[PDB]
DNA sequence: TTAGAGAATTGGAGAGTGTGTTTTTTTTTTTTTTTTT
DNA sequence: CACACACTCTCCAATTCTCTAA
């Protein structure tokens, strides 16, 4: 499991960052650490459980991110022209560049 | 069935061959009938001696150590047989006769092998007899636990009883009965319980640990919890060194049980307490003989020694007579005078060693820690307010708020040696206060409100603010504690390493004698693994001028002790001061076995005090 | 809500849920013994947003100064995220019984440990007890897309 | 499972000993039956409970055995087991009880009427053409009160003394009450109405819990099988006053290196609020396990808990004639503060200035007419020693260091809030002895200001905006840094109160430990006695006993002197002169603070002297009592 | 057409099975950050 | 562990249904 939080250059200033639970399964562990800048792309998902439905007093589900593939948002970010889950990787037409 | 009724007579046949035993129930046995009965009480216990056991039966013998939940339950049953044919009372009351009361043993001796520790103490020592030796922590609180329930059979006019059986009752397993009184007769009568012929047994939980004097390198202490029951409970409080003897046992189902799913837990371990002799050298007290009282009645009227009892205390230390003179009087401190309007009096000298660095101050500290008959170290850096004065806990036997004693309460009636003592932080020196003025500290955390005994001396030392005493400088100035603190010491000595050599030669001869000492029957380079006095014979002289001796105040010395505050106070000297010279005067007045505070003793106390005071 | 049944495969639908989660008492094949043993359908059950806002009495209100009363107010659908904390909003919307849902043998759940009210089959010896909660149908607050094209269509 | 044994005991003779016992005694021998006069007083409901002395069953058995008929050892049963004998003597006083001889009012009672329906209606049943628990009707608490030295009831016990071989023993235990229990209802008979079938049923509790009965059970619902609902009520049923206490061993007892251990004590029926927090007393009582009940009972195995049923209390600790016996000796001012702490020798105008906190001055409307006085100076003096000895003379006395206020306190021991009095809310129409009163917080120091000026203290947490009436007198004392007090300087260089505080008292008196040989010779002499002579000295005069000063003041305090024109003349004649040499060194100058303080002293005297009013006789010793405190801020 | 004897279905007694329950939670040390010292 | 609650299973008899003769 990963918490995956906002970052705090989109959470509007004073108002709480939000959360989700993520799951990575076989080949995604242990591939972010705790602090990164993220991007996860996954299958949002939901399930019962009691202590929600308890604590809230509503039919409530808790919900969770599978994730299919992640990110490490560096470089410049704001750039249309950097696609992949890892922009300083290269192409055999580019080593030879 | 038939091994435990032979076992019986064979350990029957032990008690009429060794009649030192049958003696020993004979003496308990009237001593309880004179004091209970015909007029505090002894217990129904016998030490046995496993060395009469090993010549008169090996077999028996090697049956006690290597199993004994088989063969201790069958010598008590023959101890307890014997008991009831000696036994003898015209009318004997109902608690007596509805009792469940039977002898218990006790052993002496020689255990080889199975005198172990709580880091030798082994899976491999499971269900045998072992004797461990540590240092008592955590002793948990006194509860009574039920062993027979006895019901009235209203109705009927029988009396019926129950038994009751717990993994820690017996040496034998035994299907558990679960604590629930009958309600209802087997005919159906309603049950009504007689407590007081029900027998419940006091029941207590100690932790034992290794000492850290024997912890192997870099490894911290282990331990091991004993159960103690009956006559055993209280025999022990913490901080007692201690050897006790008992069955080494398992507990629980260990995981075994489909309500756990872990897998790689163990089973719980205790050992069953058949004895317990506490310890203080590293024996809890010096039993003197006729020929020990001979030598220190003798030696006593010597004048000489108050020299020869403080220069036998710490002999490889060079110089410091002075200080090593209060010290002595310190370990024979003084008379508290219980008062009436609580106006309760301090007996303890309480002595401050501030000083260069490198002068034998936490080397008197480690000396006065070894000699002492209870001697508790701290260090400034490595105390808390909390664990000087007192601890909240929960004690997890019975899930209950209580305190844990602090060095302060651990060394009731004994020496606290604090070494760093201007290290402490403002917020632990608040609890020294407390202790010094009122030998007590109080408690007022998490709805405890209490008043503990400390009735304890302290000796501490520190070091002045710049790291050696500047003499150009006030003593306020060069040390750092508020002067209300330092009016609770009685003798503040300040000490300086100031070079002279022929004072620098004489030492450094003594250190390089002392460096070249080589204990008997080691080898050249193997690695360890006119009058004085040896340290054992000092520790007993201490002991008896203690347990002996109670001096009375008398007019030559008031003549003496007057005289002298007068003279110091007309030219930091307070009211205070003038009761120092009563503790010194009195405390010297045992050094020399005496019942009266004479002359001499209030000139010593005088001298010694204004060397403290004026560096004479 | 909507369920399949694991021992005879069939579907139940439009299952409405009260404060608790709530399965079918009766399978809908007549074939079938069931009373239990149901299953989610995620794909055709229906799902609302929904967010608890908890909110004061406003500071200036408070008659003497004492210690703020609270109140629970639950926003559904569109009215999600609407408001933010130390915000001064007016909701309107019914005032509601919220139950003590543990004490109501909610599946899979544990009761908890002041009086309440008892002698129903679905506590038998329990008692169960209310909260007072708001339920919000509009919210509103009483306390940068540059363009041109967005702006001059965005006023009067 | 369940065997039976031979126990030298039969409790049908012993219940005949009893009650030929109860019938028969009287205690004649003090020149009828005793324990039948005592149940009259029961039966006409003038008595509540029954006090069983068990030096009384010496008596009977001593006459019983002098009569050659051998009584069966009853005291040695009734120690040895006192908990079943509590049935037993109940069951012998109700088979003995007399009928009532004074009207009782009968049909104001509940049980009367429900128990008179219950006899009716089975009469007109059983027509045809126990009844119920008799703890439902005992209107009485038996107790037993032990045997007194002439035995193991006898013997007072520590705490730690008490093992488990006591259990079901008649005890006496010694120590602090610790901590008490608010008083609360336990049922003993609990009262169930049938919806249906309309009649009652009971249930007895003898258990820390219980299960309710809920389905009907009497003869005419189940014989016409209706399933009859039962729902309890409280009107019905039979409840006992329920306080727990806990004990700690003294101080004494406790071996060398070990912590005070407790018990808890349950009080049951009259006998509660007879224990209050830190009284030292012997409690005796009947020493049981509480069984633990349900799952917790198989969990915790054979380790019963326990706990002492209280039994009897005895705590460890004229007048209108009295005041003229002081009055008729004369010269009352001067031995009366001679009499305030008699063991400290001289510094006889401090006492002569204490002695008016405990009168004090007069309220008016409001003005203040309590009186503060602050002791300063060196240590060593015994400043504390005599602080402590004004809190155990004074009426309603506190002392308290610095080592105060009142606040909310949030879960202390159990689990609930208090708004907690502070000291200088337990000091209310009393003095304040404030002791070390320069180590004190921010919160506090400035917290004394309101006391002073406002006569009270306010509250502002948790929504507590409240409030508290505070009228108190303060004594305070402080130390120097330094460790001993400098004469180069003032009280406000060697002291950390700033003016706008320590020009607040009445009195403020520099007092010194002022090295001298004879004085300190007449000190080290009287200290030097108490190390051979464990009891003080001889005084050379005799003081007033505490109580009969305390008794004097109480009556002295309440006459409320009034003015006469000479006073006010002759005050502002001084007043004006210590303005004027005030104009001409510290901060000691004649503010109108100080004009009050002259009032409130020379009201003080007056009281003292007991008058309507008093001439200026009386005015000049209290600008005296300023003027040696200004000169001793000098020297 | 009434009324009484014999056949079928439903109610609920009661026997049987299965599950959860103790329960705490401040205190005392160690750390890392703000600010009021 | 053991003792209440929650819940299902099974048998037995009580009531109502249905057919026959008085
Ligand atoms: N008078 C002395 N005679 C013999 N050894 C001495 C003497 N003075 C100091 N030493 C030795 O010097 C070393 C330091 O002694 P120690 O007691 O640790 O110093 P200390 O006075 O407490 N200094 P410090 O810890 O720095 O405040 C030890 O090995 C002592 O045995
Ligand atoms: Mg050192
Ligand atoms: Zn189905
Ligand atoms: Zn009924």
């Amino acid at each position: 499991r990963v918490t995956l939080q906002e970052a705090p250059g989109t959470v509007p200033p004073g108002r709480l960052p939000r959360h989700r639970e993520v799951i990575l399964l076989a080949d995604l562990v242990d591939v972010s650490k705790p602090g990164e800048e993220v991007e996860v792309t996954g299958i949002y998902k939901n399930n019962y459980d009691g202590n929600l439905n308890a604590k809230n007093g509503f039919p409530v589900f808790a919900t969770i991110i599978e994730a299919n593939s992640i990110k490490r948002r560096e470089g410049n970010t704001a750039n249309e022209g950097e696609e992949g889950l890892d922009v300083f990787s290269w192409t055999e037409e580019e080593e030879r560049e | 069935d038939a091994v435990f009724g032979d076992r019986v007579r064979r350990f029957q046949e032990f008690l009429d061959t060794f009649t030192s035993y049958r003696d020993s129930v004979r003496s308990i046995q009237v001593y309880n009938s004179n004091n209970a009965a015909n007029y505090n009480i002894l217990p129904h216990r016998i030490i046995i001696s496993l060395d009469d056991l090993r010549e008169f039966d090996r077999s028996f013998w090697s049956g006690i150590l290597v199993e004994p939940a088989y063969f201790i339950p069958p010598a008590e049953k023959a101890l307890t047989d014997l008991a009831d044919s000696m036994d003898d009372v015209p009318h004997p009351n109902a608690s007596a006769v509805s009792s469940r009361h039977p002898w218990k043993l006790s052993f002496k001796g020689s255990f080889g092998a199975h005198a172990l520790s709580p880091r030798t103490l082994t899976a491999q020592h499971l269900n045998k007899l072992v004797s461990v030796e540590g240092i008592v922590t955590k002793t948990s609180l006194v509860r009574p636990k039920l062993i027979r329930s006895v019901h009235y059979a209203a109705k009927t006019g029988r009396f019926h009883y129950r038994d009751y059986t717990d993994a820690t009752t017996t040496l034998t397993t035994r299907i558990p009965t679960p604590a629930i009184y009958p309600t209802e007769d087997t005919e159906g009568n309603k049950l009504t319980t007689e407590y007081g012929y029900s027998t419940f047994i006091d029941h207590q939980r100690i932790t034992v640990q290794e000492m850290p004097e024997m912890a192997p390198a870099g490894q911290l202490p282990r331990s091991i919890d004993v159960i103690l029951d009956d006559d055993l409970v209280d025999k022990t409080k913490p901080g007692d060194r201690v050897n006790v003897v008992g069955v080494f046992k398992s507990l629980g189902a260990g995981g075994m049980n489909q309500s756990n799913s872990n897998t790689l837990i163990g089973f719980k371990t205790l050992i069953l307490g058949n004895t317990v002799y506490p310890l203080h050298a590293r024996a809890a007290r010096q039993m003197l003989t006729d020929f020990d009282i001979r030598n220190i009645n003798k030696l006593s009227k010597k004048k000489d020694i108050f020299d020869i009892l403080s220069q036998s205390l710490a002999p490889s230390i060079y110089g410091h007579d002075h200080i090593k003179k209060a010290i002595l009087l310190m370990l024979m401190g003084g008379v508290e005078k219980n008062l009436e309007n609580g106006s309760h009096l301090r007996g303890d000298i309480n002595i401050l060693m501030v000083g260069d660095p490198s002068t034998a101050k936490s080397q008197l500290l480690r000396f006065v820690l070894n000699t002492a008959s209870l001697a508790i170290a701290t260090t400034g850096r490595g105390s808390s307010g909390v664990g000087l004065t007192a601890a909240v806990t929960t004690d997890r036997e019975t899930g209950e708020r209580r305190l844990e004693a602090g060095a302060m309460v651990l060394a009731d009636r004994g020496v606290v040696c604090i070494d760093e003592f201007d290290k402490m932080t403002d917020v632990d020196r608040v609890a020294i206060h407390e202790v010094m003025e009122q030998q007590t500290v109080t408690i007022a955390k998490a709805g405890i409100h209490t008043t503990l005994n400390a009735r304890c001396s302290v000796i501490a030392a520190a070091n002045p603010v710049f790291g050696q005493y500047d003499v150009n400088r006030d003593p306020h100035q060069n040390i750092a504690l508020p002067d209300s603190l330092l009016s609770r010491f009685d003798l503040l000595f300040v000490v300086t390493d100031d070079i002279n050599e022929i004072r620098d030669r004489s030492i450094s001869e003594h250190v390089l004698r002392t460096h070249r000492y080589l204990p008997p029957g080691y080898l050249e380079g193997e690695p360890v693994r006119p009058k004085l006095v040896t340290i054992p014979f000092l520790r007993k002289y201490v002991q008896y001028a203690k347990e002996r001796v109670i001096p009375q105040l008398t007019q030559e010395a008031i003549n003496v002790i007057v005289k002298n505050y007068t003279d110091l106070r007309n030219d930091p000297i307070t009211a205070r001061t003038l009761e120092t010279l009563i503790r010194l005067a009195t405390a010297h007045a045992k050094v020399r076995l005496s019942k009266t505070v004479n002359k001499v003793d209030a000139k010593v106390a005088a001298n010694l005090l204004r060397f403290a005071l004026l560096g004479e | 809500a909507s369920f399949t049944c694991d021992m005879c495969r069939a579907i139940v639908d439009n299952v409405e849920q009260s404060f608790k989660y709530t399965e079918p008492t009766f399978c809908p094949n007549p074939s079938c013994e069931n009373r239990a043993f149901w299953t989610l359908n995620v794909t055709r059950s229906r799902f609302l947003d929904w967010q608890k806002v908890r909110i004061q009495e406003n500071a200036n209100e408070i008659p003497t100064g004492s210690m703020p009363r609270t109140l629970d107010v639950i926003l559904r659908g569109d009215s999600v995220e609407r408001a933010k904390p130390g915000d001064r909003c007016k909701f309107t919307g019914v005032e509601i019984v919220v139950p003590d849902v543990t004490q109501l043998g909610l599946p899979g759940v544990k009761p908890s440990s002041n009086s309440g009210v008892t002698g129903l089959r679905s506590l038998g010896v329990r008692d169960l007890t209310y909260k007072i909660s708001f339920l919000a149908c509009h919210v509103i607050s009483i306390g940068n897309e540059r363009d041109q094209e967005v702006f001059l269509n965005s006023l009067s | 499972a369940l065997p039976s044994i031979q126990l030298p005991v039969d409790y049908n003779n012993l219940f005949n000993e009893i009650t030929d016992f109860l019938v028969t005694f009287k205690q004649d021998t003090l020149s009828g039956p005793k324990y039948m006069a005592m149940l009259q007083k029961v039966a006409n409901r003038e008595l509540n409970s029954v006090i069983i002395d068990l030096d009384d069953i010496l008596q009977y058995q001593n006459e019983k055995f002098l009569q050659g008929t051998q009584a069966d050892d009853l005291v040695s049963a009734i120690q040895q087991n006192a908990n079943h004998f509590t049935e037993l003597f109940c069951r012998a006083i109700d088979n003995n009880m007399p009928l009532p001889t004074k009207e009782i009012d009968y049909k104001d009672d509940v049980l009367d009427v429900i128990l008179n329906q219950r006899r009716l209606r089975n009469e007109r049943m059983l027509s045809d053409r126990e009844l119920f628990p008799p703890n439902l009707t005992r209107r009485y608490f038996l107790y037993f009160k032990p045997l007194s030295q002439n035995a193991i009831s006898s013997k007072p016990l520590s705490v730690r003394q008490i093992k488990g071989d006591f259990l079901g023993q008649l005890i006496t235990v010694r120590g602090i009450i610790t901590r008490v229990s608010d008083v609360k209802p336990a049922v003993e008979v609990i009262a169930y109405t049938c919806d249906q079938c309309g009649y009652e049923v009971f249930q007895e509790v003898n258990s820390r819990t219980f299960t309710p009965l809920s389905e009907c059970t009497s003869e005419e619902c189940s014989q016409n099988q209706t399933k009859g609902q039962l729902f309890m009520s409280t009107r019905a049923s039979k409840f006992s006053a329920f306080q727990e206490c806990k004990i700690q061993e003294l101080s004494q007892q406790v071996p060398v290196g070990h912590i005070p251990r407790s018990l808890n004590i349950h009080v049951n029926g009259t006998l509660v609020r007879s224990l209050s927090p830190g009284d030292i007393v012997d409690v005796t009582g009947i020493f049981l396990p509480a069984p633990y009940t349900g799952f917790k009972a198989l969990k915790a195995g054979l380790l019963t808990e326990t706990y002492l049923e209280a039994q009897f209390v005895r705590q460890h600790k004229d007048v209108e004639e009295r005041v003229m016996e002081l009055i008729t000796s004369g010269d009352v001012y001067n031995r009366l503060a001679k009499s305030i702490a008699p063991e400290i020798y001289g510094n006889l105008d401090v006492k002569k200035a204490l002695l008016l906190l405990l009168v004090g001055g007069v309220d008016k409307r409001k003005i203040r007419g309590d009186i503060n006085v602050c002791l300063m100076g060196d240590p060593g003096v015994a400043k504390s020693q005599l602080l402590k000895a004004i809190c155990k003379i004074s009426p309603r006395g506190v002392y308290t260091t610095g080592k105060l206020t009142a606040a909310v306190m949030k879960d202390p021991v159990t689990d609930e809030m208090i708004l907690e009095g502070g000291a200088l809310v337990l000091a209310d129409n009393g003095i304040c002895c404030i002791d070390e009163f320069d180590k004190m917080d921010e919160s506090d120091r400035t917290a004394i200001h309101e006391v002073m000026e406002q006569q009270t203290i306010s509250i502002s947490k948790a929504g507590i905006n409240t409030t508290l009436n505070a009228r108190t007198s303060i004594l305070a004392a402080a130390n120097p840094l330094y460790g001993r007090y400098n004469p180069r300087l003032s009280p406000l260089d060697n002291i950390n109160l700033p003016a706008a505080l320590l020009s607040r008292f009445d009195i403020l008196f520099l007092m010194l430990d002022i090295p001298s040989r004879d004085d300190d010779e007449k000190l080290a002499e009287h200290v030097t006695y108490v190390h051979m002579h464990n009891k003080q000295p001889d005084l050379d005069f005799t003081p007033v006993e505490p109580s009969k000063m305390r008794e004097y003041i109480a009556y002295a305090k309440t006459k409320r002197p009034v003015m006469s024109e000479a006073v006010n003349d002759y005050v502002v004649q001084a007043y004006i002169r210590l303005r004027q040499d005030s104009k001409r060194f510290s901060f000691g100058q004649a503010t109108p603070r100080t004009l009050l303080g002259i009032i409130r002293l020379s009201q003080a005297l007056a009281k003292l002297r007991l008058a309507d009013m008093v001439d200026i006789d009386d005015v000049e010793e209290a600008l005296r009592l300023v003027r040696v405190s200004k000169e001793s801020l000098y020297q």
